[PDB]
């Protein structure tokens, strides 16, 4: 009875597509024509961070816009100060194949993981002063792509084995597990309400999961290639995801459909990282063309170009207050643009 | 962590003495070391300070040329050589650790210290020295400074130390910013010139002497210290 | 939505002809390299042939080199495969997939077990 | 700057010195990548180098030079994502089972995909034709040969430039096919290094060292030419 | 047989997601525009912030 | 006269600015793959040559502005000493840097492992600092010997006392300068020859299928060696002959001036034969000049 289930799933998918298309009253471009354009937003590098021994892969800002955490592919977690340009801490990692880093909102723990399939969380407020391995948890059969903190007790981790779970720092066990996507998860993005979170995999689809209920609520399959970037809107109602086809798509959770498609003919490199500002008008996207591009959330026009890198822009992150943006590339340079 | 000091005792005037300090339970090469002297029936006073790797060493203007501080990082030990001791050098010395970064807590742990018996900058001045207080009321110690400690970065360099009879001084506030290991009853407020340390609930373990310290420059100067009897 | 539907297949006598079609919708068909692979009963995924975007570089495997002919039409976004002189060893499920990275020369995960960029595959058997 | 904001500068300088020391230690040692299918005998190659973790690291010493080889420990068939993390390495060794002809086409496709990588276009790929004795026995038994799997073998001759001539012709044809696949769109910035080996030979370390030396020499020449 | 169970799970997921309520695009667009117009006054990247505040 | 020193100054400034630009553009790309020590050494050499050329040109303009009246703008013999120090520096430091670069390239070609693992960038920086300190010490050696530099017969540039040589200290200084120059030139020649022989051997032995990076290096070495020899050997030989013969020399100041000018060139064309004479650099400069103009 496999054919019956297949045709039933196909009919359900067609019905969902028809119901989504019936709600498409108008496009976002036709509504945002009367608003004034953002204009050429020029940005300059105020601080230049140097000291990385390998390619910069991941970075993360804390609750304050002063401290920053960064990971390097040689097994080093660096704590940068955006104001004094001095290094605060240096955590040596046991496995140099790190692909992501996380910063707890309390400012006491920092997570890391990658190809070692082991998530290591280290405490920064150790009474002994030196960095000690706080929680080295394992259990996943795939490479870790992204890790985030919801509070001082739980941590969400993504793995390449198409299975995610919420780990508890107190016991080091999977509290809530999910069914998983149909492809390897690439990155994560937590909503401000700490209740839902959208996860993107290589199957050109993004699924909205719940923290308490281990199930998916919404699914978006509008992309055409592997989704390599994902970031939620500051209001928690929409999220933009970039693919390898040099296309970014903005999916709204309340609308459950695509709103805006950022793309360009002369742009052929895929999107690596996406981050939103405090207001959400400016969307910064890093491409493999050694440049970063700023787009308007409503006008879908280019607002500025960033050519202060000599390699692929690996990651970019905007502070909580929108004062500056930290961009790290494979050239071991972590530049802080205004 | 543990800080075991040794070398004190009776010393004839004009001699020398090598005070040793063994550290355990933490990375000795990561924390900077400070020497704080205390005279009998008097307040505290800074002596010398050394950083990691002996890259930055400072001494008090009164003891320049006489004392010499050194550290053994592979052995995790501190040494202080004193030559030509005077009749006033009779005091109890304490070794303190301090790390400096955004969100740190310098002068968090005070050692046991050892006794030694022989034979223009910023100065903290307190208006009161002893305030009788009964259980049930609140405590509000005021302090006035001669120079505004409000630096351009916006950080207030004010440190509070509660020394109990027989025990080591415990850090309460390092910057308004409450330190670790202390209850939330203690609080600090005021402007860059005047400061106020308030206590929400006064318990039986909060008795002792309160000392204030500034950290705007290298030469430190402790206050008179307010003693509370109960 | 990326969708790839394969048609044709069935039971074909040895020495006949077959015309397999692959319809791709939901993306730009002229910007991805197409691949036809096969999976035999009791075996793994075996690559058969590949064709580039403009149809310039076309490659076949040594097992069926010279017998099959793969082509593509960008006006209707279709992929055609003409198979002649079929052998009893051709009884397998054929899959029509594409490479994930566009405008490139490399093509990773062609015979991977978990690949969401392939169709259902058509079963082609040869027996009498 | 306050006192405290000076102490921070000294701590930053100490951290920079520690990072410089760690960089020196990391640069004194060389790093290599190991790739191969499940049918290939890479486990024997790792075991013979006696001179849930998804990554296996093997450290050894050849000619007083430290080599750290990194191999996939436990992962799925996904290769398009984690291949970008193993770039900028000294060399990549791809193990292929030249005995079995079924997996030979899959190995050739994997080698073509890895060589034509957009990010790994500056890293050379070393090829080790393992299991030569098994291939020789299979081609001398007369049960299965390359004719049934590749038609071009019927129009290939031994080049003019105690072993059976059939095995020699077969391995030369395999090497020629590998060279023709590798040189396709190579741009001359990186070249391949094929070498015949088995599971009992001990001279593999010398060949790996010579290949790494040639790669470093080519890198130095490219640096001197400012390409 | 694990394929039939996966198919049943997929059908259940689809029939559970199909019951999710959805709204028009105009309402979401107006809400996003209002949010942007409200938060534009506190965006240092959009509005040029003087050097005295940096 | 003045022209024979300006034109050189302008050409040197242009060839050093272009060299610095190309070396920075190459470093900002090759710092991610290797140590890029060769690029750093080349950048330092171009920078110090540019500074020396600029100082020499400024001093020459200031001298020619006073109608060669040294008694007017020089009473306590302060500018002549600085001019001689700068001349000794621009004559010694570039040769030492070239010799160090040749040694580094010979070590990298013969023993790539020893250059990639054992040789560290900090060691190269310390060696560069030591070479600079030795150069400035030899330049300050006549000043620390209770003597100073004397005005030459051309009355346009100060150097070691070549006319009326009586004391043995001037002869010793000339012999030391000549020995250092000849030793640096010989070490550079030997290292470049060893590198070329090694490249030719590794190209003739390995004939599998290329020479896109070997023939260029061979031509570069064969050009650098030739130009360096042809330029610097006559000047050092003339200096050694003067120092060993005293006032019995037959040649006049014209030979010394011609040697200095050959030398001003060996110094201007160094960024050409080291950076600008590369195929990639040439095509990049051609594309830039075609797109901008
Ligand atoms: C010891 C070798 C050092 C090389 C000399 C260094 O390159 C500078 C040489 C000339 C230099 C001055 C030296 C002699 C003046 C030439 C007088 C005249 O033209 O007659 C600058 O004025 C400009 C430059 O062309």
């Amino acid at each position: 009875e496999l054919d019956q289930l297949r045709q039933e799933a196909e009919q359900l998918k067609n019905q969902i597509r028809d119901a989504r298309k019936a709600c498409a009253d108008a496009t976002l471009s036709q509504i945002t024509n009367n608003i004034d354009p953002v204009g050429r937003i020029q940005m300059r590098t105020r601080r230049t961070l140097r000291g990385h021994l390998a390619k910069i892969y991941a970075m993360h800002w804390g609750t304050d816009s002063r401290l920053l955490v960064s990971a390097s592919q040689d097994g080093k977690l660096i704590i940068w100060d955006s104001y004094t340009t001095n290094k605060v801490h240096a955590i040596p990692l046991r496995s140099s194949w790190v692909m992501t880093c996380a910063y707890a909102p309390s400012g006491n723990y920092v997570a890391c993981g990658g190809l070692d399939n082991i998530c290591s969380i280290y405490n920064l407020k150790t009474r002994e002063g030196n960095v000690r391995v706080s929680r080295e948890l394992a259990g996943h059969t795939g490479y870790l792509s992204c890790c985030r903190f919801l509070d001082d007790n739980q941590i969400v981790t993504s793995s390449g084995d198409t299975t995610c779970a919420l780990w508890d720092i107190e016991t080091g066990q999977q509290t809530t597990t999910f069914t998983g996507h149909t492809g390897d998860v690439m990155s994560l993005s937590l909503a401000p309400d700490t209740r839902l979170f959208v996860s993107g995999a290589c199957d050109a689809s993004a699924k909205l999961w719940d923290v308490r209920e281990g199930m998916c609520r919404q699914t978006f399959t509008g992309h055409e290639s592997d989704i390599n970037a994902i970031c939620f809107f500051p209001n928690g109602n929409a999220f933009a995801t970039g693919s390898d086809d040099a296309t970014c798509r903005l999916f709204d959770l309340r609308a459950d459909q695509e709103l805006m498609t950022y793309s360009h003919d002369n742009i052929i490199c895929g999107i690596t990282s996406v981050s939103f500002s405090k207001s959400g008008r400016l969307l910064l996207a890093g491409y493999d063309d050694f440049n970063c591009n700023v787009w308007d959330a409503l006008k879908a026009d280019r607002a500025g170009v960033l050519a202060g890198h000599d390699n692929r822009v690996s990651c970019l992150g905007v502070t909580d207050d929108g004062m500056a943006v930290a961009t790290g590339s494979w050239d071991s340079f972590l530049k802080i643009w205004n | 962590v543990q800080l075991v000091e040794s070398g004190g005792g009776l010393v004839q005037p004009g001699g020398s003495r090598k005070l040793s300090c063994s550290a355990s339970g933490f990375a000795f090469s990561s924390f900077g070391m400070h020497w704080v002297r205390q005279a009998p029936e008097k307040g505290l006073e800074w002596v010398a300070y050394i950083s990691s790797g002996s890259g930055t060493i400072y001494y008090a203007d009164t003891v320049k040329g006489r004392f010499t501080i050194s550290r053994d990082d592979p052995k995790n030990t501190l040494f202080l050589q004193m030559t030509s001791l005077r009749s006033e050098d009779t005091a109890m010395y304490y070794c303190v650790r301090s790390i400096y970064y955004y969100g740190s807590s310098p002068f968090d742990f005070w050692g046991q210290g050892t006794t030694l018996t022989v034979s223009a900058d910023i100065v903290m001045t307190q208006a009161t020295s002893s305030v009788p207080v009964t259980p049930g009321e609140s405590v509000s110690i005021s302090c006035r400074s001669s120079k505004s400690l409000l630096h351009s970065n916006g950080n207030t360099y004010l440190y509070w130390f509660l020394q109990r009879p027989g025990q080591s001084p415990q850090l309460l506030i390092y910057r308004s910013n409450l330190a670790s290991g202390v209850p939330d009853r203690f609080s600090g407020s005021g402007s860059g010139t005047a400061f106020t340390l308030t206590i929400s609930r006064l318990e039986a373990e909060d008795v002792g002497v309160y000392y204030c310290m500034q950290h705007l420059e290298y030469p430190l100067t402790f206050g008179a210290g307010t003693k509370l009897e109960l | 939505q990326v969708q790839l539907q394969e048609s044709g297949g069935g039971l074909v006598q040895p020495g006949g002809s077959l015309r397999l079609s692959c319809a791709a919708s939901g993306f730009t068909f002229s910007n991805y390299k197409m691949n036809w692979v096969r999976q035999a009963p009791g075996k793994g995924l075996e690559w058969v042939s590949d064709i580039s975007q403009s149809g310039a570089s076309i490659s076949y495997t040594g097992s069926v080199k010279g017998r099959f002919t793969i082509s593509r039409d960008n006006a209707k976004n279709t992929l055609y495969l003409q198979m002649n002189s079929l052998k009893p060893e051709d009884t397998a499920v054929y899959y029509c997939a594409r490479c994930p990275a566009p405008f490139t020369r490399d093509c990773f995960d062609v015979t991977s077990t978990t690949y969401a960029y392939r169709g259902q595959g058509t079963q082609v058997t040869v027996s009498s | 700057l306050s006192a405290e904001d000076k102490a921070a500068v000294e701590r930053s300088k100490m951290i920079e010195k520690q990072l410089q020391k760690d960089k020196q230690v990391y640069r004194r040692t060389l790093r290599l990548l190991l790739l191969g299918a499940d049918n290939s005998g890479k486990s024997t190659i790792v075991k013979q180098m006696r001179i849930t973790s998804g990554i296996f690291e093997t450290k050894f010493q050849v000619d007083k030079v430290n080599f750290h080889m990194f191999d996939v420990g436990a992962q799925r068939d996904e290769r398009r994502k984690w291949i970008q993390c193993f770039n900028d390495v000294t060399a990549i060794i791809f193990v292929v089972d030249s005995s079995d002809y079924n997996r030979l086409q899959e190995a050739l496709n994997d080698f073509k995909s890895i060589w034509n990588n957009r990010w790994l276009r500056t890293i050379s790929v070393i090829l080790f034709l393992n299991k030569q004795d098994l291939l020789a026995e299979k081609v001398l038994a007369g049960k299965s040969k390359i004719e049934d799997y590749f038609p071009e073998f019927a129009r290939y001759t031994t080049p003019e430039d105690g072993e059976d001539p059939r095995v020699t012709r077969a391995k030369y044809f395999i090497r020629k096919e590998f060279v023709d696949i590798s040189t396709a769109s190579g741009d001359g910035r990186h070249i391949c290094y094929p070498h015949f080996t088995c599971s009992v030979d001990t001279e593999n370390a010398r060949r790996i060292f010579n290949d790494c030396k040639d790669i470093i020499l080519q890198m130095n020449l490219r640096e001197y030419n400012l390409v | 047989t694990a394929s039939i169970a996966q198919a049943r799970k997929l059908v259940e997921q689809l029939k559970m997601e199909a019951n999710i309520d959805r709204i028009k695009v105009s309402k979401a667009a107006a809400d996003l525009m209002a949010y942007c117009e409200a938060h534009a006054k506190e965006d240092p990247l959009l509005t040029p912030v003087p050097a005295s505040e940096n | 006269s003045v022209f024979f020193s300006v034109i050189f100054m302008t050409v040197g400034i242009l060839s050093n600015s272009l060299a610095i630009a190309i070396l920075m553009k190459a470093y900002q790309r090759f710092r991610q793959k290797s140590k890029a020590s060769f690029l750093l050494l080349a950048s330092g050499l171009v920078i110090t040559d540019f500074f020396g050329h600029l100082i020499n040109g400024a001093i020459a303009v200031f001298v020619y502005a006073s109608d060669k009246e040294w008694i007017r703008f020089d009473q306590s013999n302060v500018l002549c000493s600085i001019f001689g120090i700068c001349m000794v520096f621009s004559g010694l430091c570039p040769l030492l840097l070239g010799s160090v670069m040749a040694i580094e390239r010979c070590i990298g070609v013969t023993k790539p492992i020893f250059h990639s693992t054992k040789i560290t960038s900090k060691h190269v920086k310390m060696m560069l600092s030591g070479v600079c300190l030795f150069a400035v010490f030899i330049a300050l050696l006549p000043i620390l010997g209770h003597r100073d530099y004397k005005i030459q017969a051309s009355r346009t540039w100060c150097f070691y006392n070549t006319e009326d040589i009586k004391d043995w200290e001037d002869r010793f200084y000339l012999l030391l300068f000549s020995f250092l120059g000849l030793l640096a030139l010989g070490v550079s020649l030997l290292c470049n020859a060893i590198t070329g022989i090694t490249l030719l051997r590794v190209k003739f032995k390995s004939q599998q299928h290329g020479r896109s990076h070997h023939l260029e290096m061979v031509i570069q070495l064969l050009a650098i060696m030739c130009v360096s020899c042809i330029c610097w050997s006559p000047f050092l030989v003339t200096m050694a002959n003067i120092g060993i013969n005293g006032n019995h020399s037959l040649e006049t100041c014209e030979t010394t001036l011609f040697a200095l000018r050959m030398a001003t060139w060996n110094q201007i064309l160094d960024p050409w034969v080291y950076i600008l004479l590369r195929k990639a650099v040439l095509k990049n400069l051609y594309k830039l000049a075609s797109q901008c103009c």
